[PDB]
């Protein structure tokens, strides 16, 4: 009301195990999917909305070994704020030059805003071909 | 300050990337906004490649970065760095 993903909730779901081309699935298919380990970390606790809940993600990235490792040194001071991070020009569309957080059903549909099984990170060339 | 390569001096544009870099910014939309400036300033077909997804053996550091971008302007017949 004005918009679902400004209204608090907690964060559920398991998410899934990912490897060292996580970031590389992104740009493939549905998504690559928020990962077990991310969701270990975020699992219960409450968001002001989902713009909160997508920095968490990324600071949650940025202290993560494996995930983090390459992403060069310029994203991983991105992230270490709790920004997106860039991702290759190829899959940059426009002034959209950062991994997005898609649902996979969306909100406006009844997908729900903070359950990560039905979050998706995405490249902006793949998120816009995903639509 | 910014409108193109040539009005900046060679510290000035190490200033830029460094900033960049490490992300010393006060949001997103500030970062993103630098690294399109860089860009356009730049010319380079690689874009946000340059600072964040360098080539194998590339020295993607601050003067890393200046170095090549100097490097190829200078080879691709573009003005360089004021001065
Ligand atoms: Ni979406």
């Amino acid at each position: 009301m004005e918009s679902k993903r400004n209204k608090p909730g907690k964060a559920t779901g398991k998410g899934k195990p990912v490897g060292d081309k996580w970031l590389d699935d992104a740009g493939k298919d549905s998504g690559a999917p928020i990962p077990d380990r991310i969701a270990d970390k975020l699992r219960d606790k409450e968001f002001k909305s989902f713009d909160d809940f997508r920095k968490a993600v990324w600071e949650e990235v940025s202290k993560d070994p494996e995930l983090s490792k390459n992403l060069n040194p310029s994203n991983k001071s991105s992230v270490s704020k709790g920004y997106s991070p860039f991702t290759p020009k190829n899959q940059q569309v426009g002034g959209r030059k950062v991994y997005e957080l898609h649902h996979d059903k969306p909100i406006s549909q009844g997908g729900e805003v903070y359950d990560m099984d039905n979050i998706r990170v995405t490249t902006p060339k793949r998120h816009i071909d995903i639509h | 300050l910014k409108a193109s390569i040539s009005d900046y001096t060679e510290a000035e544009f190490l200033q830029l990337v460094t900033t960049i870099c490490n992300a010393d910014t006060s949001s997103e939309e500030e970062l993103v906004k630098l690294v399109t400036h860089f860009e356009e300033m730049t010319e380079h077909p690689s874009g946000s490649d340059l600072i964040y997804y360098p080539k194998e053996g590339d020295d993607d550091s601050p003067s890393g970065i200046v170095n090549t971008v100097q490097q190829w302007r200078a080879a691709n017949g573009k003005s360089g760095f004021k001065q």
